């Protein structure tokens, strides 16, 4: 059941979920 | 697929042009319920089942 699929030292990331 | 074993395709995130299908005489039947068959391209829904 797949509904989406996308394909494209210090590292910082910000993950958030707002309004879907 | 057979009618009793009807196949279901899930449609998420893709633009479609229902005008080239509505304008096609190849389709012997094109009937819509709850939504006008003419005004179809403007509508937006999160998922589509086929």
């Amino acid at each position: 059941n797949c509904t989406f699929e996308y394909v494209s030292n210090l590292r910082e990331f910000v993950f958030k979920n707002i309004d879907g | 697929a057979s009618v009793y074993a009807w196949n279901r395709k899930r449609i998420s995130n893709c633009v479609a042009d229902y005008s080239v299908l509505y304008n096609s005489a190849s389709f012997s039947t094109f009937k819509c319920y709850g939504v006008s068959p003419t005004k179809l391209n403007d509508l937006c829904f999160t998922n589509v089942y086929a």
